[PDB]
């Protein structure tokens, strides 16, 4: 579960934040 | 691991397009990057300037027939109101007939202020019956606020640690600071008292939780999820410990604000 917390919100940044 | 965890919640960010309703009815915009655990009117004195020039003649911010509320974190809106949504985030600005009926009138400063320390007293209340925050001296609570407003995170978390700390003899808090916000913005949101662990000395998962507090987001057949459950943009495994969920993925006014959604 913490990893996938860890890494869920890794990605959650890698959408939001990289496109734009 | 935990540190980062902190950092990638305190930086998680909402790209936002600012139009005007009087530019779409008649469409430039302005672009900004929200952080997610901040509140509008906070970062909002910058919209008042920018779009100021064109104020010839008590603005409020809207979305899809929806006034954005002052004292919601702006991470909660957006993961509450328009999380499947495509990005940027569409805001619009209205400065003519406020919605007074649906909407509190835009808080000062000061006022945002005034709910984020009386939030975070809310939250140390059910965590250690306010013995910790209490303590602090008022310019510790400043320190906070002006973390929080400058984005300093070093300088907020310096003073936040000692309010995630809890008794040695202890597995976590007495209770959990958490609110759930269900289908709308204007459905009410949801707080009740909530230990960390069971009697046995279990400690508490958020399915445990949402069983408890909230079984209609729970399949009643496998036990698994029948809606989204969004915490920061994210959809945590229902078998993670309230005691970790609470002490690193709360807003700043150390509440977990969690997003329901089907």
């Amino acid at each position: 579960w913490k990893r996938h917390i860890s890494e869920q919100l890794r990605l959650r940044d890698r959408l939001q934040r990289q496109a734009f | 691991d935990d540190k980062d965890v902190l950092r990638d919640v305190w930086f998680g960010r909402i790209p936002t397009c600012f139009t005007l309703y009087q530019d779409e009815i008649t469409a430039e915009p302005y672009y900004l990057l929200l952080p997610r655990v901040s509140y509008l009117t906070l970062v909002t004195d910058k919209v008042k300037k920018h779009f100021q020039k064109v104020m010839r003649q008590e603005i409020w911010f809207e979305y899809e027939g929806t006034p954005l509320k002052w004292h919601y974190p702006i991470g909660l809106l957006f993961d509450l109101l328009a999380s499947s949504s495509a990005l940027p985030w569409n805001i619009t600005v209205h400065f003519k007939s406020f919605p007074e009926k649906d909407l509190l009138h835009c808080p000062s400063k000061d006022a945002i202020e005034a709910h984020f320390m009386s939030c975070m007293k809310e939250a140390d209340a059910l965590k250690h019956k306010s013995q910790v925050i209490n303590e602090m001296q008022k310019k510790d609570h400043k320190q906070l606020w002006m973390g929080l407003q400058n984005d300093r995170f070093d300088q907020f978390w310096a003073i936040n640690r000692k309010l995630m700390e809890y008794p040695a003899e202890e597995n976590g808090f007495r209770y959990i600071p958490f609110r759930i916000y269900q289908t709308t913005t204007e459905r009410p949101f949801i707080q009740k008292l909530f230990r960390p662990v069971a009697a046995d000395g279990q400690l508490h998962t958020l399915g445990d939780l949402l069983k408890e507090v909230c079984p209609s987001a729970i399949d009643p057949e496998d036990g698994e999820k029948k809606n989204q459950v969004m915490i920061h943009g994210i959809e945590p495994m229902l078998e993670t410990p309230l005691q970790w969920l609470s002490e690193h993925l709360s807003y700043p006014d150390n509440f977990l604000h969690i997003s329901i959604i089907p």
